[PDB]
């Protein structure tokens, strides 16, 4: 019952908007991670979401990503904007008990 | 140094646990932490802040994680962290010394104890800060306050004589009759302010007190000259040009203590604070002197009839004004009392020293770290009269939001109940009633300490100030520095980390003559000598 959106291949500068949307479960992301995974590196954590709404950000990555939650906290967001080649890999949002399948982000240059 | 990566890697390994994706996020911050060579001191403040706050999101997420012992350990590393942080990192002190003598006349006992500071620190930069609309706030508090005397005595003539009629009972009875004055003052000036916005502070009471007290407007404004020019040719700097305190969040709480509570040294708490933050130095009451210098007395050691290093700092200091005359008509009270062979050792030491920089220890080169506020102590408590920042400081900023939250529970609570216009007593019953609805395990601190607004400086010991601007505040202000909070209202914490923000004790002598002369507050002993005063005056003895 999740539904993992956004992605795709964007030219250096470009702006993507990543979507997680869960159904069934009360605030099935009251709590939010999102991790990105690019081929021979290890996971690296992007951003997060407490319950308290507060934005926490990867110095690799702040001023350039917004990651929000609609007010049931089912569906979270990342915007992603200014995209480096860096940025290249395959993005996963993680709830308590939630965890999608993998958004693929490719940045051209 | 706070543990790296691969160092929280081994404290929270757990055989056969896969590295969870908000304990990556942990990981990796961490890392993020360790390569923030170029970075401010606040920068890595916050960074730690959101450390922190991934790690309570993984423990709230593993409940029963085998990890979470470790990251419990973990989270006080953090606070070990802010304090090196805090101790290693030190900034240069932008050299002011800053004062403040707001709501009447600065006092020539003031200008001369500020004197001995400019004399020995040439290279700092001197504000007093005053205020050029309220030069009348003390006549006024002064006028009410004799006025009730007068007709609590009348009222109460024949029980004058009672042997029950206390001191108590008369402070009681009195403080009905100024609740009414003082409520009908502030009543006077809301009205005056809506019907004429331009006015000024000494406008409405200069014509209050004309109008209710038949007092002089010519001398009044004889009064305000004076003032004017005594403060402008003693380093005056006026809040009615300081620009960021007049448009910032707390200038309506400072008006408040100012105008409605007559609270001078209240008014100075919120005062202080935005000083520190918009411009940075050292701030010091009025009543404190400059730090005797070290090896000035060091060969004088004290009599064993002397059993407190406050006694004897007041010894000392009283040994440089008989000998030296700084300051005229310093007391030597407690200097005299001494074996006049201990006597002869400090006049001696005194006539070979003949240069104030000598005498007193001069500040010169002060750091402090960008994350605080220094704070001196006495009695091993803090206490805000000495005070160190570098401008917008983060405890500074802290320090406001303090205010914004105190004042903001208290206005709340005892406005709407002020406002159905009953007289002191139901006023109080309500405030009482209220503070009990909304007290909780989180506030009670707080809560059980304000009733008593409504009797500062009217009442022996109405000390509500303390909590509401002063010492509190700055307790609440580390606790949320080294728990990355804000608006603590629960200020525990430990003496030892408090020692960690202690204004050097060698710069400064507490224990002044001035200091024992509180200006906003009076105690038990004092209250009963004023009625007994009172009393004999009213009888004309
Ligand atoms: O009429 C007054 C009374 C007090 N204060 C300020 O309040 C501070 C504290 O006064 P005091 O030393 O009497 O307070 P205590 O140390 O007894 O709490 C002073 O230094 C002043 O800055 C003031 O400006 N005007
Ligand atoms: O907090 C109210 C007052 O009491 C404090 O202990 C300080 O001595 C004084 O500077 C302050 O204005
Ligand atoms: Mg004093
Ligand atoms: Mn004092």
């Amino acid at each position: 019952q999740l539904v993992e959106s956004g992605g795709g291949l964007v030219q250096t500068g470009g702006s993507l908007r990543l979507s997680c949307a869960s159904s069934g479960s009360i605030a099935g992301f009251e709590t939010v991670t999102w991790s990105r995974q690019a081929p021979g590196k290890s996971l690296q954590w992007v951003a997060s979401m407490t319950k308290t709404n507060n934005e926490i950000y990867s110095d690799s990555v702040k001023g350039r990503f917004i990651i929000s939650r609609d007010n049931a906290k089912n569906t979270v967001y990342l915007q992603m904007n200014s995209l480096k080649p860096e940025d290249t890999g395959v993005y996963f949002c993680k709830g308590p008990e939630l965890r999608g399948q993998g958004i693929q982000v490719t940045v051209s240059s | 140094s706070l543990v790296n990566r691969k160092q929280l890697e081994k404290m929270a390994n757990v055989r056969f646990r896969v590295q969870e994706d908000e304990y990556v996020a942990i990981l990796d911050a961490l890392e993020e932490y360790h390569n923030m060579s170029e970075n401010t001191v606040v920068e890595k403040y916050l960074k730690l802040k959101d450390i922190n706050s991934l790690t309570d999101t993984y423990i709230d997420t593993y409940k029963k994680s085998g990890r979470n012992k470790a990251l419990k350990k973990f989270k006080e590393y953090l606070v070990i962290e802010i304090l090196e942080l805090k101790n290693s990192n030190l900034t240069p002190v932008e050299k002011n010394l800053h004062f403040i003598w707001i709501g009447g006349q600065i006092n020539d006992t003031a200008i001369n104890y500020i004197n001995q500071w400019k004399d020995v620190n040439s290279d700092y930069n001197v504000n007093v800060f005053y205020d050029s609309n309220a030069f009348l706030i003390n006549t006024l508090k002064k006028t009410i306050i004799e006025s009730a005397s007068n007709d609590t005595l009348e009222s109460f003539r024949e029980n004058l004589n009672d042997p029950e009629f206390n001191h108590t009972a008369f402070f009681r009875k009195r403080m009905q009759i100024i609740y009414d004055k003082q409520q009908n003052f502030i009543n006077y000036y809301k009205a005056q302010k809506e019907e004429n916005p331009d006015l000024i502070i000494d406008d409405i009471v200069k014509t209050y007190l004309s109008n209710e007290y038949s007092k002089d407007i010519d001398e009044l404004n004889a009064y305000i000259e004076e003032s004017l020019n005594k403060v402008t040719e003693n380093s005056g700097n006026d809040v009615r040009n300081f620009e960021e305190f007049k448009t910032g969040e707390v200038f309506n709480l400072y008006e408040q203590e100012l105008v409605e509570r007559w609270n001078l040294a209240g008014a100075s708490d919120i005062l202080r604070v935005a000083i520190l933050k918009n411009i940075g130095g050292v701030y010091l009451d009025v009543d404190m002197l400059p730090g005797i210098h070290p090896d000035l007395f060091k060969d004088i050691n004290k009599p064993d009839s002397v059993k407190t290093a406050v006694d004897w700092e007041e010894m000392q200091l009283e040994a440089i004004m008989k000998h030296k005359e700084y300051i005229p008509e310093y007391t030597s009270k407690h200097f005299d009392t001494l074996d006049e062979e201990v006597q002869s050792s400090f006049e001696s030491v005194l006539a070979s020293k003949s240069d104030k920089s000598e005498i007193f220890l001069p500040l010169g080169d002060i750091e402090v770290s960008p994350l605080e506020v220094k704070i001196a102590f006495a009695k091993g408590s803090i206490i805000n009269q000495a005070l160190i920042s570098a401008k917008d400081s983060y405890c500074s900023d802290l320090l406001i939001k303090q205010i914004q939250n105190r004042y903001k529970i208290l206005n709340d609570t005892l406005g709407p109940i002020i406002s159905q216009g009953n007289d002191f007593n139901t006023t109080m019953n309500n405030f009482g009633e209220s503070l009990g609805a909304i007290a909780n395990e989180e506030n009670i601190s707080f809560i059980a300490k304000i009733g008593s607004y409504l009797r500062v400086g009217f009442y022996p010991e109405a000390n509500t100030t303390i909590t509401l601007s002063g010492p509190t505040i700055y307790a609440g202000a580390y606790k949320d520095l080294l728990t990355f909070k804000e608006m603590s209202i629960d200020t525990s914490i430990l003496s030892s980390e408090l020692r960690n923000f202690e204004f050097p004790k060698v710069n400064i002598s507490q224990a002044t003559e001035q200091e024992k002369n509180s200006l906003w507050q009076f105690n038990e002993e004092r209250a009963k000598i004023q009625f007994e005063e009172y009393k004999k005056n009213y009888f004309e003895g």
